[PDB]
């Protein structure tokens, strides 16, 4: 049983948040569906949760603007947080649980989502501008080579790079954003591969930037 | 209400060595209530015990939940460099879920040294108008390394910034990237650019370079 939220990354201040997570492989009826948020850097705190039949419970810090919603009949179940203020930036995850099914038995959240990262601001979305980081010989080393890609000016997170259509895997490191002093944020990802493939084999990055619905794929020569 | 109380804050052990976390809750607690969850860098919070002791569907056997009332105890056997993540315990009461603060588990491991690149800036960044020098510093332990940019062998100050991975899941080792950004003017002006690192692994201060004229 897979579950898998959506919606958008953006959302202005005083407005409102709405999330929907799609289960498949299972189903909603006779399960109880929680919704979690986890700040940059810090801890999980539990939403609330709603059961099939229609019975929630909201935890009490948020309860006076929270509010979840179930779609039995689209295997969905959704959240609304009312006036969102930059406290509500984080990733909201949905997970089943944690009132078990059978009156007996464990409370634990269990299957959880991918996950949503939610920022709270009145700027504007921007596409990222991608550039590559060419192999050159100041990027050898034996029988390996550096290259990779630079994503430059974006807003707000995140922006997910993948190589070659996810095909390369190995020897990937893509660096934690950070804010440009331009109120944009920036990162590059970068690969290790072997330095007598750089003739043969074609190297291309995937950037994906959500917010701003934006896919590039650059080609990275020497 | 309960509140639970995790410690240590940060663990760090070597490949093979026995981890224990504590988790304490204000008050007692009922075994069917408490669970583990395990969170790697950047996705989702994975189940790893139930009821207290109960290991959930495939998580492997080095894990294991023990204790009762307010002090439960995680404990991996062994632990491996994939078990690099954050530990929280959660728990069931009065109609609330709540959490710990978690544990985060820090790696040790042999001192490695950084391989050091360097990335003139693309031609199609320059007729942006901007240009970016990326130095980076692959595979290195442990994480405090210092990088200096000299342009025409002059320091620099903040023009540059930095952005540090997180222990990868295989090697248990960080990369770093430092990025020198200057208008294509500025760029222009200048040909030397010099990225110097220094890594408690390296003998002598790396430094890599490059003319703007290759």
């Amino acid at each position: 049983v897979q579950l898998q939220e959506s919606g958008p990354g953006l959302v202005k201040p005083s407005e409102t948040l709405s999330l929907t997570c799609t289960v498949s492989g299972g189903s909603i009826s006779s399960h109880y569906w929680s919704w979690i948020r986890q700040s940059p850097g810090k801890g999980l705190q539990w939403i609330g949760y709603i059961y099939y039949s229609g019975s929630t419970n909201y935890s009490p810090s948020l309860k006076s603007r929270v509010t979840i919603s179930v779609e039995t009949a689209k295997n969905q179940f959704s959240l609304k947080l009312t006036s969102m203020t930059a406290a509500d930036t984080a990733v909201y995850y949905c997970a089943r649980g944690p009132v078990p099914a059978v009156f007996y038995g464990d409370y634990r959240l269990d299957p959880w989502g991918q996950g949503t990262l939610v920022t709270v601001s009145s700027a504007s979305t921007k596409g990222p501008s991608v550039f590559p980081l060419a192999p050159s010989s100041k990027s050898t080393s034996g029988g390996t080579a550096a290259l990779g890609c630079l994503v430059k000016d974006y807003f707000p997170e995140p922006v997910t790079v993948s190589w070659n259509s996810g095909a390369l895997t190995s020897g990937v490191h893509t660096f934690p954003a950070v804010l440009q002093s331009s109120g944009l944020y920036s990162l590059s990802s970068v690969v290790t591969v072997p330095s007598s493939s750089l003739g043969t084999q074609t190297y291309i990055c995937n950037v994906n930037h959500k917010p701003s619905n934006t896919k590039v794929d650059k080609k990275v020569e020497p | 209400e309960i509140v639970l109380t995790q410690s240590p804050g940060t663990l760090s052990l070597s490949a093979g060595e026995r981890a224990t976390l504590s988790c304490r809750a204000s008050q007692s607690v009922s075994s069917r209530y408490l669970a583990w969850y395990q969170q790697k860098p950047g996705q989702a919070p994975r189940l790893l015990i139930y009821g207290a002791s109960s290991r959930a569907t495939g998580i492997p056997d080095r894990f294991s939940g023990s204790g009762s009332g307010t002090d439960f105890t995680l404990t991996i056997s062994r632990v491996e460099p994939e078990d690099f993540a954050v530990y929280y315990c959660q728990q069931y009461d009065n109609s609330v879920c709540t959490f710990g603060q978690g544990t985060k588990l820090e790696i040790k491991r042999t001192v490695a040294a950084p391989s050091v690149f360097i990335f003139p800036p693309s031609d199609e960044q320059l007729k942006s108008g901007t240009a970016s020098v990326v130095c980076l510093l692959n595979n290195f332990y442990p994480r405090e390394a210092k990088v200096q940019w000299k342009v025409d062998n002059a320091l620099q100050s903040g023009n540059s910034q930095e952005s540090v991975t997180e222990q990868d899941s295989k090697d248990s080792t960080y990369s770093l990237s430092s990025t020198l950004t200057l208008s294509k003017a500025d760029y222009e002006k200048h040909k030397v650019y010099a990225c110097e690192v220094t890594h408690q692994g390296l003998s002598s201060p790396v430094t890599k370079s490059f003319n703007r004229g290759e």
